[PDB]
RNA sequence: UGUUUUUA
């Protein structure tokens, strides 16, 4: 009886993930992503589960890592807002409700040196840069497939974004207590964080609140053999499952 | 003996002796023994 | 009508009694209950999560460099890192156990104390993790450490080393605010080789620190931390 | 039950020191893995770090100064302290505040106690017995405008009448809409530019509304309110990173520019103790 | 006698405790009862019946008008009326279901819409009822409002149509008080053909619109209504 | 337990759990099914 | 709610009452309980303790000296020792049993008197222990003291004698406090015979005077003692 | 009957009635009987 | 059997 645990093949409808150098995947609180059940339910519309067409792996346009990069932060479901039908769907639809598979990935050479923590923040509140009672509006909040760069700077009406506070004043070392995983180069490429639906009510909107947010934050800084160059490419893989929409409806307009 | 109608009324429940630390603790999909390598 | 006699502390207000009161909603029904994970009943669930030390504490400002622990090549029988292990100050005192910690007065049990390296996989070291029972100072050398309880890490395909320091005291319990009776000792690391890395690597690789308790694990008599504060009560 | 096992020398290809904390998991090594370890017992329930207990006492959320004196030739008696409104919320005391924001998502049962106390600063020939009304007043309901207004009826806001000096107690049952309060909220009231982050009325758990309804003696007397809350049948959610740096506003996350750093720095290297 | 402790809160009025207390008419018998008809044990009974909303909430004083949503012959594709489905304000504001639910800050379950068409019988008309749950904007157009709930109403033998809201919402529990994170839609109707009258008849005909509860329909947390007032204690 | 000879010293009666919307809903003579014409 | 009646003496602090009353740590759990040697249940176990008499009570100065009953060489017919017995006052005061003694108002029962002889093993004496019940002078002679309850002493290999003061009282209570009514009588010591020292020997040989309770002792109404004062509280 | 939670709100224990004075007054290694020679 | 508990 022989095999591994670092070779791991997730298949969701027509797209395929697979990785050689995965640490175990981790299931957030234990609780693998379900439809909502008829006891639960509140809204009375038969919600529309719309199977292999929207379960599926979209790959986010990938971030470069270098040595003064402090960390990237996503929003879900709002980072996949504009792929392919789930986004259509989620601007059709008033309620919706969604788990996710995230699959980060960074590879690097036995020779490169460097750990990024993945953790899944639930209600990831952003605190504002201005401090006081000031917002942080919609379209910094809301931002896609771009997401969050935290070595950006700050814009009027925009986040935080100091990665040693979270963007929310709590300490960098903390996030542990969240869902997370490393991706440490001289052990791992991948990290797996599967994510049930978690929220307050049965099912809600998915315009104007994220139920989520992903962080991927450089804690030991990229360390490239002599001559390298000193970047690395890290692509974020998502998607949904165990999907839910009611309440169809003309498209739903947005910010920007 | 609950002097009240109300449900909020009543003292607090006392202690959950029911933990789990493993939720937090070990979220993952794959089980991890102590003693065997974490990955293989 | 029921002859009746009030003791003293009648019509006092105790922040902690537990009575009955009447619901100023009568019949109100609340809202039902639906499955949300991540229940929390204790919070000696939580404290046995690992969080990440800031054991680098050198800085000027909090930095991420904080919580990273510099490795230096080609060193031999010298210092890693070195803290004592008043659990509610220091380098503890804002991690996850630090906080909780705060919110009590007395803390007894095992800690769980990780170190995880993050150099190349083509790199090699070995340390040696030293929990120094009190009594005695901190150890000024490698040999002294060694007499304690100590695990020598061989880094390798397991890039986690899990030191447990055990509960080494005569009291039943500990005060988590620094107290000389009830101190908890000394945590060193050490180059029991060194650290060699391979060819067209240059500088410093990195230990992440974590802390967690044990199962063994004990906390009471509750208080208000120290590690916030307001002059101002707040608005919105 | 059992906090330390008997255990001897280990000479053994099974290695509990020795795992891979980039899976996420935090390995339940013990004593008995590092050490030789004689049998304790634990001796010990865990009590008091039960979320009932964390939570389950009782804090100081709100502090309000008002005066009874004659309202002849006042136009607004909410504003010339004749009366007071509180918004209600735990997110203005700090140290409860931090405790609620170890998690995501509470649900408890509220107990409040108001403890009003009187002051005569000027000239007073007597300590007078007042009454404070103490009123629920909750969204939609019309909030109170004078201190001897239609509103303070209470035909069906729930309403308080206690002595100044004494206190009022009452329970409250869990008033949100949803399962459980948000105490975050990354989200919006709408898909809007301007619209506010992070507070919703989600938490709305309705107004207080505070008047003496005694008439006016000749002298003034300030009542200094104080409102207490303890939480009952607590339930919490998702564990989260404690809060390191001090708040700025209700409801928000955010915190002040120019702050302290609050990891204590060494005197001495990392290599000191 | 008896030791006891007086709690805090001892001596307080509150307004909504249920006690038992000493009568002033002791050993008193009241009335007997006899049956009347229409007992009232719930409000959730009588909410459930049809009240008339006065859609056309567009005069400058109260008039039966009010009541009367207009319909104009060869009319395609146009709207015919409009409203947020805030129950607690607006055209809802004054019927029996809005001044029930005024009483209370929570509301949920589904809304009973209907129309009655008054027009002459040798009249016809199809119409579109469109509900737009909450996200987006109020319907500017048919095709727009199609793509929500909707019933399209043939009228005909059967004068009236009964258009069922269903209970679209993420949180439980609705503010009755308007507020938008807890905003319920919007309710349109269209000419779904047109209104085509007969030969001889002229002008405008009217719809009577209704709005009732459905018995999944709740209330909680009692509050005083926003529909009366006062100054002065009345006298006889 | 009651601590009074009086009726009208007990407290509330709670809720009467026995509805009957159809008193005021359906005041018909005549039975009206739903999905039945109304008219016939 | 129940109708009540407060009792007067409501809202009383009695300093004896023993009422259940909130506790201001709920849910605490307080320290386990280890075997410690020596508990102590009843101070009636540690009064059956001897303890040493200064009988010598004739010093400038507290001594060491006090404790020592002296015995002269080639006397006969000659006191060696008298005292009162009230045992809450004198040479009784200071000893264990005098001061557990004064913390009570009331004692009955039988005293337990020991002396050891110190000296010469090459030594010889014979002593008489006296007892004079209440009623007579403390006696002045031999003679005297012989009619009443007296042990007469060989002392010899064993080095102890212990003469019981049996319990001679009319009333079943007496006081601690020196009350004439409650007199417990003298005790006195004579030679009875006289002491011969061995050659090359001279000067004084001592006794240890010991009092201890007997089984059958008793004490009741406690009190403050006035063994122990203060102006001003203290500081650390 | 008991009207809290915790322990430390009960009232006082009473009587011990277990004593043992030997623990004190005969804390020696072998048995001394009254009347027997204290040392042979 | 370089074996770990439990009981006299």
């Amino acid at each position: 009886c022989g095999y591994s645990d670092r070779v791991q093949q997730i298949t969701l409808g027509n797209s395929t993930i697979t990785t050689q150098e995965a640490a175990n995947a981790v299931v957030c609180y234990a609780e693998w992503p379900e439809y909502l059940p008829d006891v639960d339910a509140s809204d009375v519309n038969k919600t529309s589960k719309p199977d292999t067409s929207v379960c599926r792996f979209y790959t986010l346009d990938s971030k470069t890592w270098t040595t003064g990069s402090k960390g990237w932060c996503w929003k879900l479901p709002d980072a996949l807002k504009d792929m392919g039908v789930f986004g259509q769907n989620m601007f059709f639809h008033s309620l919706g409700r969604s788990g996710y598979t995230v699959h980060v990935q960074c590879n690097a050479t036995k020779f490169h040196s460097g750990c990024l923590l993945v953790v899944v923040i639930p209600e990831h509140q952003l605190a504002s840069h201005e401090g006081g009672n000031v917002s942080v509006k919609y379209t910094f909040t809301h931002p896609g497939e771009r997401g969050i760069d935290l070595s950006s700077a700050n814009e009027v009406g925009g986040p935080v974004k100091d990665v040693i506070y979270n963007m929310n004043g709590t300490l960098l070392g903390n996030l542990l207590i969240f869902p997370h995983q490393f991706i440490n180069l001289r052990t791992n490429n991948t990290a797996t964080i599967v994510i049930p639906y978690i929220n307050s009510v049965p099912i809600d909107s998915m315009t104007r609140h994220n139920n989520v947010s992903l962080m991927v934050i450089p804690i030991a800084p990229l360390t490239v053999p002599t001559g390298a160059t000193p970047s690395l490419p890290i692509t974020v893989t998502i998607a949904p499952m165990c999907t839910e929409f009611s309440g169809i409806r003309s498209k739903s307009i947005v910010p920007q | 003996i609950n002097y009240y109608k109300d449900a909020a009324s009543t003292s607090s429940a006392g202690q959950s002796l029911s933990m789990d630390p493993s939720k937090f603790t070990e979220p993952v999909k794959d089980l991890m023994l102590k003693g065997a390598p974490a990955l293989n | 009508g029921l002859p009746t006699t009030t003791l003293p502390g009648s019509g006092q207000f105790l922040t902690t009694d537990d009575r009955q009161s009447p619901s100023a909603l009568p019949n109100y029904e609340p809202t039902p209950r639906i499955h949300i994970p991540g229940k929390v009943h204790n919070l000696l669930e939580i404290i046995q999560v690992d969080t990440l030390i800031p054991m680098n504490n050198t800085h000027t400002k909090d930095e991420v460099n904080s919580y990273l622990i510099p490795l230096n090549a080609n060193r031999q029988n010298e210092q890693v890192f070195g803290t004592n292990l008043f659990i509610g100050d220091g380098v503890f005192k804002t991690t996850l156990l630090g906080e909780i910690v705060q919110y009590y007065t007395h803390w007894s049990g095992s800690l769980r104390f990780s170190l995880m390296y993050t150099g190349p996989a083509l790199s090699s070291a070995k340390l040696i993790l030293a929990y120094t029972p009190p009594g005695a100072r901190g150890p000024q050398d490698r040999r002294e450490a060694m007499l304690g309880t100590h695990v020598v890490w061989d880094i390798g395909l397991q890039s986690t080393i899990v030191m447990t320091i055990p509960w080494t005291s005569g009291v039943q319990f500990r005060y988590t605010d620094p107290d000389t009776y009830t101190s908890a000792g000394f945590l060193s690391c050490w180059y029991q080789t060194s650290l060699i890395l391979p060819p067209e690597t240059t500088g410093q690789v990195y230990l992440l620190s974590f802390i967690s308790a044990c199962p063994d694990f004990k906390l009471r008599l509750m208080k208000d931390t120290q590690t916030i504060s307001q002059t101002v009560a707040l608005t919105e | 039950t059992v906090a330390s096992i008997s255990s001897g020398p280990k000479h053994t290809q099974k290695v509990p020191i020795l795992t891979a904390n980039e899976t996420g998991a935090t390995m339940p090594v013990l004593p008995s893995d590092s050490i030789e370890t004689r049998t304790t017992y634990m001796h010990f329930n865990g009590s008091e770090t039960d979320v009932e207990c964390f939570l389950g006492r009782a804090a100081c959320v709100h502090v309000t100064e008002i005066q009874n004196k004659d309202a002849t030739g006042i136009d607004n008696h909410r504003e010339a302290k004749l009366f007071n409104d509180w918004k209600i919320n735990l997110s203005s005391l700090v140290q409860l505040r931090k405790k609620l924001e170890l998690f995501t998502y509470v649900r408890f049962d509220s107990e409040y106690t108001i403890l009003a106390t009187a002051s005569q600063p000027d000239s007073a020939n007597y300590s007078s017995n007042l009454v404070v009304q103490a009123m629920y007043v909750p969204p939609g309901a019309p909030n109170p405008k004078e201190w001897d207004d239609y509103t303070w009826q209470s035909a069906s806001n729930p309403s308080v009448f206690f002595k100044v000096g004494d206190t009022s107690r009452f329970s409250v049952p869990y008033v949100g809409l949803a399962s459980a309060y948000n105490c975050f909220y990354d989200g919006y009231s709408h898909d809007d530019a301007e619209t506010q982050y992070g507070i919703t009325v989600l938490n709305h758990m309705g107004s207080m509304a505070f008047r003496i309804v005694n008439e006016h003696d000749e002298h003034k007397t300030l009542v200094k309110i104080r409102v207490y809350h303890r939480a009952k049948h607590v339930e919490a959610w998702i564990p989260r990173a404690p809060r390191a740096l001090p708040y700025t506003s209700i409801g928000r996350t955010n915190y002040p520019k120019n702050t302290e750093p609050v990891i204590k720095k060494r005197k001495g290297d990392i290599k000191s103790y």
